[PDB]
């Protein structure tokens, strides 16, 4: 089954969320944001010393 | 995506480590002899080359003229360009002559 | 494009045995018991249909790709160089900006 | 890793077409083919070897030979007795270790036939061929006279500098001859001077290796043992037809012959067409004889590309 | 002090040549201009629970390096205290243990230059109970059982000098081929020829023994000290001594050849 | 393989007669599919065959 | 047809060992397994006017290449016709020539397969007034003048089988030790031994005297092809010969030695 969910962007922040099912018991979700990694595209221009 | 353009993608040409999915499934043995029958979709290279369109070189405005070992263009003439020239003064002439 | 593998099967006479997984792109793996293994040289092994068998799969670029590669290019930041030549009394001058 | 191709054996295979029309084993057996190549030359991969000596034979190298396997066992013959045919006879362009490089007109499928004399054993597998050229004109065959472009070919020299094949030991083999049950209790028969192994699981998984000895073995039934003519000396190649061994651990490569390499090729240069007069246009005459691809484009902000395909 | 590698009893024969084949490719110097100065410790951990049973490498301690972590989760979780490279407690925590990470660990040391390399095998388990979460020593490995998500710590600790930091000058890998004379018990020899690390030869004795004493231009290079001896003399007669010293690895060894002059037969 | 005709010849060594007639031989198989050759792996249906 | 490169008489010692040096690093054969299919020209000016007085590329053709200009400016005004390396005309075109573009010229054609280069210096002026334009010829160069903006040609034409186009297949390069047998005359040997460029090498005679007849493994590769003959007897005497033939450079030479056996003295 499929679920949406909205987190903060944040480290060691469980969230815990619930999902809905006729007949079956509502299932725990823990979800966990363990780091960051904020990676860009760059090019090497020149050098200077 | 199976059936798609790169379907296959790799960081280099000859890079040891590869991702891909293209929706492989096994078939059980259905013969006398020792044989695995593979279903696959056919590869997506060679489906973006029979309709990848036309190409660029057909499609630039203003004729650019593109060359692929720097990716990018030339002779290509669209727009203005204000400029300044600086010119020695030993370059002009006195009117006296 | 790429190419299939189907490398030589793996069999079980007459007992069990267990799938595991492969680090290679886009690999498949599954058992099937009651196998019926035959071959040229007969029936591989013996058992009253006990054996069974598992097979796997995965892909690779082929040799031709060495030369057929087709790379995708993100861009940006488009940047143009001009040639100019200036004339002055009767002096030709050149320069790339 | 070396190049060396003595170290390995050819094996059998299981073509699905041969000379009945209907699947069987064979040692010509193909699974991989090639047509990249602009000129359109095609790589066919073949369980069995040639170009080189029969393997385990004192010299290695030999064009001429032909090296085969059947009734277990290998055996030279001659290569000049293999043909080629997808729509017609086909021209050989090399053969290297497993793989050959031919040139042949477009078809459906792709057959490999070997006579031995008084026998004849062919094998085919289906593949699209169809014939295609470079530029923007599909022509006939390359002309004398034209523009020349660059393009991609393999080369017809031994020599290759591209692709990697693996290559490792074989697994076991099985065989009926080995074993005789005209009487109820068990008999086996190894083929002499050859040690042999041989397994049955009647209460245990016993096992027994006679080396040219008949060792018989307590549980009856003759589907109740099997034998293998374990030699684990020649290499074999990872295909379907084939049995891993338990070690599944790789132990060489090798070269794939007549690798992709670019070079000039000719084109044609069509009639130039005529250029004619119209107000704030202009109406053109084209004229060919096959079919050609012409386009054009506004030279203002707007593309305005257009593209067609003219036959005549 | 050295220690003896082997002891030989050569039958030199008179006028013919004999050789010493005292090296080692371990011995080998680096030949760019840049020896290497750095080493490297890390872990790997082989858990069949994948099934990829596969190694992976939790992460790597470079000499005056930078800690590096492979992938992007074991940051937190894989603490490798940095001091602790000076100290060689080159031990591994685990914050949270999960089912899919009990496995084998592995911690491995790899050194360039010395040529010197080492691997110690552990293994950890997880349970649901804690009543059965007690290690154990099995002599060839040791096993970790601790409950899920428990922090765990895992031990790799070496105690050698070589691997703990000494930033002493590169002294030259001394190399010493002295023979005793002839009637002379061993220890008494007299320096033949010294090989410095930097490729510099000091001769000792006459030139044409010396020249005729053959030895690789290349052997301070390639390690190939063992010495060819050609038209053996009585003079050559006597024990031959091959003394290696690498202070910066800190190796010390020393081969021992009885050669004796034999008339030919 | 089909075509429009089908011709059969004799050699008598030296001298060679054939003789051929027309007809509409084209490629056909059984199932929701007409493919190119009868593969390794697939079901099993009836047809119908001339007996060698 | 092979042409004699020298004729040197070896007075070859019985018993001793006899060096016939028959080689050429010129002949080398590429070691990597993608051997050099491609070779290249280009024009280079070496004006004085400027300052810098350096050599400047203006262009260069690749075979089976595509035209690409060092500059943004030579484009339109260099014009090499890409039909002309079939030709092998290999010339240059200005189409507007100024007072700073006068100078020296040169036509270079490079080879790293055969390693083979030539090299071709021309001059160009430019005055303002077309009476003094006109060519001429020095026998080590030519010398053009032409008026300031005019079109000009410089020509580069070798007109060489090996420079213009042929996709022959790559024979191996021959190579042949053929001793005359004794008392024979010249051109009448029976090949000791034959050399591939492929590496291998067919053995003719005796073993054992092809095993004395020691050549350096890798001949083939380094070209190194130079017969030493070893335990001289007296049926090695005769004139031998080294041919050696590359079809695909179209090179052919062959070295005559007169070996005649001499006892010692
Ligand atoms: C042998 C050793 O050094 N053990 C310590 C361990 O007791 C401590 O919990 C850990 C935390 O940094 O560091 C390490
Ligand atoms: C079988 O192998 C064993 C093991 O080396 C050997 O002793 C025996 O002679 C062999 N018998 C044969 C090859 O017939």
């Amino acid at each position: 089954f499929e679920h949406a969910t909205t987190v903060p962007n944040v480290p060691g922040i469980p969230y815990k969320a619930l999902v809905e099912r006729a007949g079956y018991a509502p299932l725990n979700l823990e979800i966990t944001v363990v780091s960051s990694e904020l990676t860009p595209s760059t090019n090497k221009e020149y050098v200077t010393c | 995506n199976p059936g798609a353009f790169g379907d296959i993608q790799a960081s280099s040409l000859d890079a040891t480590d590869i991702v891909a999915r293209t929706d492989i499934r096994l078939l059980k043995p259905s013969v006398k002899n020792i044989h695995v029958p593979y279903t696959q979709a056919v590869s997506g290279y060679e489906m973006w080359k029979n309709n990848s369109g036309r190409p660029l070189q057909e499609t630039a405005p203003f004729g650019c003229k593109i060359e692929v070992e720097p990716l990018r263009a030339t002779n290509c003439a669209y727009g203005h360009i204000p400029i300044s020239i600086d010119i020695p003064d030993a370059a002009f002439v006195r009117s006296s002559e | 494009k790429f190419h299939t593998v189907v490398p030589s099967p793996q069999v079980k006479c007459c007992g069990s045995l267990e799938c595991k997984a492969s680090s290679k792109a886009d690999y498949t793996c599954r058992v099937f018991g009651g196998v019926y293994p035959f071959m040229w040289g007969g029936a591989q092994c013996f058992c009253d249909s006990e054996n069974t068998q598992l097979s796997e799969a995965y892909v690779e670029f082929a040799p031709d790709c060495t030369i057929d590669h087709a790379v995708a290019l993100k861009v940006h930041t488009a940047a143009l160089k001009v040639g100019l030549r200036i004339v002055y009394g009767n002096t030709t001058a050149r320069l790339d900006t | 890793i070396t190049d060396d191709f003595t170290l390995t054996s050819p094996y059998l295979g299981f073509c699905p077409y041969c000379r009945h029309s209907a699947p069987c084993f064979s040692p010509i057996k193909i699974e991989n083919v090639w047509d990249e190549s602009d000129d359109g030359s095609i790589r066919i991969q073949v369980s069995a070897q040639f170009g080189y000596n029969q393997a385990g034979t004192a010299d290695v190298t030999k064009f001429r030979y032909m090296s085969y396997d059947h009734d277990h066992d290998i055996k030279e013959d001659s290569m000049e007795k293999l043909a080629i045919s997808t729509s017609g006879p086909c021209r050989r362009l090399g053969h290297k270790g497993y793989f050959l490089l031919a040139q042949c007109p477009p078809g459906d499928s792709v057959t490999v036939s070997i006579t031995s004399g008084a026998s004849e054993n062919s094998c085919t597998v289906e593949k699209k061929i169809r014939r295609k050229f470079v530029g923007r004109e599909e022509y006939l065959f390359p002309p004398v006279h034209g523009k020349l472009v660059k393009c991609h070919v393999y080369d017809h020299l031994k020599e290759t500098s591209a692709g990697y094949i693996t290559m490792h030991r074989p697994g076991p083999h099985a065989y009926k001859s080995y074993l005789e049950e005209a009487s109820g209790e068990v008999y086996i028969k190894p083929p002499s001077g050859k040690n042999v192994t041989y397994e049955c699981k009647c209460g245990d998984y016993s096992t027994g290796i006679v080396s040219t000895r008949t060792k018989m073995n307590g549980c009856t039934k003759a589907k109740q043992c099997i034998a293998y003519k374990r030699d684990q000396t020649k290499w074999v190649f990872n295909s379907p037809d084939l049995i891993r061994h338990t070690d599944h651990s790789v132990q060489g490569k090798l070269h794939i012959p007549f690798r992709l390499t670019p070079t000039v090729c000719p084109v044609p240069l069509a009639h130039t067409p005529t250029v004619t007069k119209w107000f704030k246009g202009i109406t053109l005459h084209l004229t060919a004889t096959r079919p050609t691809l012409l386009t054009t484009r506004k030279l203002g902000l707007r593309a305005d590309a257009t593209a067609e395909w003219i036959t005549g | 002090n050295s220690v003896v590698v082997s002891v030989l009893n050569i039958s030199a024969t008179l006028g013919s040549q004999a050789v010493l084949p005292c090296k080692s490719y371990r011995m080998v110097w680096t030949q760019d201009r840049l020896n290497d100065r750095q080493r490297v410790v890390h872990w790997d951990v082989y858990s069949t629970y994948y099934g990829d049973n596969k190694m992976e490498r939790l992460c790597d301690m470079y000499s005056a390096g930078d800690q590096r972590v492979y992938s992007s989760y074991n940051q937190g979780r894989i603490f490798m205290p940095q001091n602790a490279f000076t100290d060689g407690n080159f031990s591994l925590v685990i914050k949270d243990v999960a089912e899919s990470d009990g496995g084998i660990y592995s911690c491995n040391l790899h050194h360039h230059y010395c040529h010197l390399y080492e691997t110690v095998k552990i293994q950890l388990d997880v349970t649901k109970k804690a009543k059965a979460a007690k290690e154990y020593w099995d002599g060839e490995k040791a096993v970790i059982v601790a409950l899920e998500g428990s922090t765990v710590m895992l031990p790799c600790v070496n105690r050698n000098q070589i691997w703990t930091e000494r930033h002493s000058e590169e002294e030259q890998q001394v190399v010493h081929w002295d023979r005793q004379p002839p009637g002379v018990p061993h220890d008494r020899a007299d320096r033949l020829i010294d090989l410095y690390a930097s490729g510099e030869r000091r001769s000792y004795g006459p030139l044409f023994i010396r020249q005729k004493m053959n030895i690789t231009d290349t052997a301070f290079a390639l390690g190939d000290f063992s010495l060819r001896i050609s038209e053996l003399e009585s003079a050559d007669e006597g024990t031959y001594s091959c003394h290696l010293h690498h202070h910066y690895c800190g190796l010390h060894e020393r081969r021992i050849y009885q050669v004796f002059v034999t008339e030919p037969v």
